[PDB]
């Protein structure tokens, strides 16, 4: 199902349209508050002193009608970045009575133009509304894919459209909107309702719209082409677009006169669009929920892991059945066949948790015919229950638990194999090399670590919605900018990859090596080929588990139905402007004292950030 | 039974017959009316009228269309033609086309009688034929709303049209590229071709301005204190000129454009104005104080 409203400029009685647009099937109604042409007069006499009443009554609908199914409009005719002063005055003063009836009858949203490039006057009037009273109602600023000077009929003969591709032009409508939103300083309160053209402009152009506050998506009924039988569609050109919106869940207004057999034909369209597209998968259904939604990284180190915290990591059979994988193969790799009976190899699990792994190792050895040991070692006591319920009850004296740090834990014997999961969504940002580390010591001089090696990687991203919700991040209490020093899990969702990932850090375990020093200095050049805005950078990760046997989140080489471990993001303080063929260039460090381990970062080109995170002053991950 | 308070059209047909247009611009009720005044004199009271009817939507513009044929702009997107009866006491729809996306705000008749042109705030315009009931051609010229569409006098494929975009387009439909930018500067708001002479017209702006201009090659005068609305030429051989606005005056010129009558009389927006075809020196305007008000020009 998607929600639909309809775009009307006439309405006689506000009672009848509503009931036959709720008859469409349309979910709510866009329409004036005042009348079109009911120009008003505030300084001048005798048209200041006339006689009310000045619009409709509050009365005619019931308050819950007003809430939920009406979307106000500007005037058309205010125009407060005229080069009249008397029109600009006027426009100022109608656009405030405007917006604070749309306030007085408590409108879901309220709806205003961006047609022209000059909409400095406009931005402060709505701002000062914004800081006026206390109200939630969303603003919605209507603004084309092109602008309509872009799409002229080429029919002046002495003022013709230019027939030259202009890259940066073709985009200048976003950047009416960026000016606009930027001036108005960000607001939640101020999102996109973005109008669709009968012919779509080069793609560059609509993807400049990605990450952007996309809240609607209006639909003139003169885009829709007429088929054989006489219903409204669209070219599959427009049906991509749609289906990328869909994704956004954006609400879809209908504008203009019906040209075509019922308005619910171009709303059953629509309908129709959304029943036939490719079904939520495996992966999407669980993120269903989470999409751009903020969460501080877990640190199972720092922290004990509640037990659903664990039961929501054992909901990935896909991931243990790589790790049973990897351990069947090492035993081979270790075991030859005719040692077998005599030869036991001592496997560790490192972080064992409620022992998911625990199992791995019993069924990979099971599968592989060759004979193990077990210790499961936990640092969390809570799990340490979970396992010794299991211990008793089950695996008996061949799993031998362990409740203790595997950096303090004295070693009975030294292992074969030690296998470990304490991988986050940057890889090592839950201090698996500091914890390996520590356990070397009890690896035999030719043991295998499972898993072997782990890389982090890195991609600039355009998100101005994403940025927006680090910036509703800000606290009591703490420095009122740490909330953009300090990595998020997050499903992201709106936004936009700027570059492909390159690797950023690497840790091999065991660590053959004489100095060993996990700290780490890495600079990246991300070649970027659109005109866009950089918020943050996307975190992914990839190890190798044993041999081929691998496991990913890097959105290219991704492992298959893993939703377990969602992208990290490392938000700026201020986005920076990125041109079309210009170089994004970050610093990324790994830093670390006795107690904690954090990450430092920096944007040096095309222009200089300030140093985040500088000695793991807002954030920093606890030893 | 009442006639909505926003008088916004008024033209004399031949005979001196009054036609006005009005719709209701606040209220529960945003509808519009037409209405024929037999007794000039009699116009605005709706009791004593010839005939009257009310539209579904309101009224943004009209014109007369020969003796018994009103075409009307309406907020609902359609171009209307109603015509009167055998016996002018009632007015009939002939047509009802929804053929704009937004509300049609201009409206002109052409030359020849059995076509029009019309202007939307859907920044479209299009060229009807009246006898058909269709749409022949339409033109997205323009970037922004059609504020005002006026017909060639004389030449059946000549107009002018203006528009929130700042351009004045001299049509031609005999080109493949009809269009022609003009210039003179402030935003055009109302249209006006000189009646004798073929190659003239006047245009005024939202800044109170009104400026005289040849097609082939320019006079000006600050006359109102805000937009100028409308603007129609008299019917004497040698025309003076009423200039509208929405300071709620009215002043009617002469060649060049200097002050000889002011009117404020009106208390709102003066919408329309419109010469008496019976006596020259008769000026009858309309607005939205609901005022009918006939001047004496001192001709
Ligand atoms: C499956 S999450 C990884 C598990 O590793 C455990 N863990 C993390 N660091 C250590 C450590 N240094 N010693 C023992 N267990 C650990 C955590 O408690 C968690 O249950
Ligand atoms: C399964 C799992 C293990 C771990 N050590 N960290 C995680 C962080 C996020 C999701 N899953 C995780
Ligand atoms: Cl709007
Ligand atoms: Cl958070
Ligand atoms: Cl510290």
């Amino acid at each position: 199902r998607v929600s639909s409203g309809r775009d009307l400029n006439c309405v006689p009685e506000i009672a009848d349209t509503l009931g036959a647009v709720a008859k469409q099937g349309f979910d709510f109604l866009c329409m004036p508050v005042f009348h079109p042409r009911f120009k008003r007069e505030f300084i001048q006499e005798p048209a200041k002193n006339r006689p009310g009443p000045q619009t409709r009554s509050d009365l005619l609908l019931s308050g819950r009608d007003w809430n939920t199914l009406i979307v106000g409009k500007l005037s058309p005719w205010i125009r407060p970045d005229s080069k009249v002063e008397k029109i600009r005055r006027n426009s100022e003063a109608a656009m405030l009575q405007e917006l604070n009836f749309g306030a007085y009858l408590g409108l879901p949203a309220f709806l205003l133009p961006l047609n022209q490039e000059d909409n400095t006057n406009l931005a402060r009037v709505l701002t000062n509304h914004i800081h006026t009273g206390h109200h939630s109602s969303m603003f919605w600023m209507r603004v084309p894919l092109v602008a309509p000077e872009d799409l002229r009929d080429d029919i002046i003969e002495n003022a013709p459209t230019t027939h030259t591709e202009e890259y940066s032009g073709e985009e200048k409508t976003w950047m009416w909107w960026h000016n606009f939103r930027t001036l108005c300083d960000y607001s939640k309160r101020i999102a996109v309702a973005l109008e669709i053209g009968a012919d779509l402009p080069s793609n560059h152009v609509i993807d400049r719209w990605l990450g952007e506050p996309i809240k609607a998506a209006i639909l003139p009924t003169s885009i829709f082409l007429t088929n054989k039988k006489g219903f409204p569609v669209l070219s599959k050109m427009h049906q991509r677009l749609i289906f990328r919106l869909l994704k956004l869940e954006v609400q879809f207004i209908i504008t203009g006169t019906n040209h075509h057999k019922e308005f619910c034909s171009y709303l059953q369209y629509l309908e129709y669009l959304s029943q036939n597209r490719p079904p939520p998968n495996a992966y999407e259904l669980f993120a269903k929920g989470y999409e751009d939604y903020l969460q501080s990284p877990l640190q199972p180190l720092m922290d004990n892991l509640e037990s659903q915290t664990y039961e929501v990591f054992e909901k990935d059979p896909i991931k243990y059945s790589q790790y049973q994988q990897a351990i069947y193969k090492c035993l081979l790799d270790r075991v030859p066949e005719e040692e077998k009976d005599t030869n036991v190899q001592v496997l560790m699990v490192l972080g064992a948790g409620r022992g998911p792994l625990v199992n791995a190792s019993l069924r990979a050895a099971k599968q592989a015919d060759r004979r193990i040991k077990l210790y499961a070692v936990e640092k969390n006591p809570n799990a340490v229950v979970t396992l010794e319920n299991w211990q008793f009850e089950e695996w008996g004296s061949q799993v031998t638990v362990v409740s203790s740090d595997m950096r303090e834990w004295v070693a009975p014997e030294k292992a074969d194999i030690i296998v470990s999961e304490l991988l986050g969504s940057f890889a090592d940002n839950e201090l698996s090399p500091e914890c390996l580390d520590g356990a070397q010591h009890f690896l035999k001089d030719d043991g295998v670590s499972i898993p072997g090696e782990y890389t982090s990687f890195l991609a600039p991203i355009s998100s101005s919605k994403l940025y927006n919700e680090v910036r509703a991040c800000r606290e009591k209490d703490r420095d009122p900018e740490a909330q953009f020093e300090m990595p998020y899990v997050v499903r992201l969702h709106n936004f936009h990859q700027l570059s492909a990932p390159q690797p950023c850090f690497t840790f091999s375990h065991p660590n053959r090596d004489p100095m060993i020093d996990n700290n780490r200095y890495c600079t990246l050049e991300f070649p970027v080929e659109v005109n866009t805005v950089l918020h943050g950078f996307a975190g992914y990760f990839e190890t190798v588990l044993y041999q081929d046997i691998t496991l990913s989140i890097r959105p290219e080489t991704h492992s298959p139905g893993m939703f377990s471990w969602f992208p990290i993001l490392f938000p700026i303080k201020q986005p920076i402007t990125v041109r079309e063929g210009q170089t994004i260039c970050v610093r990324f460090w790994r830093c670390s004292n006795s107690k904690k381990v954090w990450y430092e970062w920096a944007v040096t080109a095309p222009v200089c950030s300030a140093i985040h995170n500088p000695t793991g002053r807002s954030y920093t991950i606890g030893l | 039974a009442c006639m909505e308070r926003q008088l916004e059209a008024a033209r004399y047909r031949s005979d001196g017959a009054l036609l006005l247009g009005a719709s209701s611009l606040s209220g529960r009720c945003w509808a519009g009316s037409l209405w024929l005044f037999k007794d000039p004199c009699a116009a605005p009271n709706e009791g004593f009228c010839s005939a009257g009817v009310q539209t579904e939507a309101g009224v943004a513009d009209l014109t007369w269309v020969g003796e018994r044929g009103i075409l009307v702009a309406s907020d609902s997107g359609a171009v209307e033609l109603w015509e009167l009866d055998e016996n002018e006491t009632l007015i009939v729809s002939k047509f009802c086309k929804y053929e704009h996306d937004d509300i049609v705000s201009t409206v002109s008749v052409l030359s020849s009688g059995t076509q029009a042109v019309s202007g939307s705030k859907d920044i479209c315009i299009k060229v009807w034929d009246l006898a058909q009931q269709v749409v022949l051609s339409s033109y997205r010229a323009h970037a922004a709303q059609v504020t005002c569409v006026a017909a060639s006098p004389h030449k059946d494929s000549v107009f002018l049209s203006c528009s929130e975009d700042n351009r004045i387009l001299l049509w031609d439909t005999r080109c493949p590229k009809p269009a022609s930018q003009i210039g003179c500067g402030y935003l055009p708001t109302s249209l006006a071709w000189h009646p004798q002479q073929s190659e003239v017209f006047v245009f005024g702006d939202e800044n109170g301005t009104v400026s005289l201009v040849d097609t082939k090659s320019v006079l000006s005068s600050a006359v109102h204190s805000q937009c100028v609305t409308g603007l129609v030429f008299s019917p004497h051989s040698v025309p003076f000129l009423a200039s509208l606005s929405e300071d709620c005056s009215l002043a009617v010129l002469d060649s060049s454009l200097s002050e000889l009558f002011r009117s404020q009389a009106h208390r709102d927006f003066v919408r329309d104005a419109t010469w008496s075809p019976l006596n020259h020196s008769l000026l009858t305007t309309v607005g939205w104080d609901h005022q009918v008000v006939h001047h004496v020009v001192p001709t």
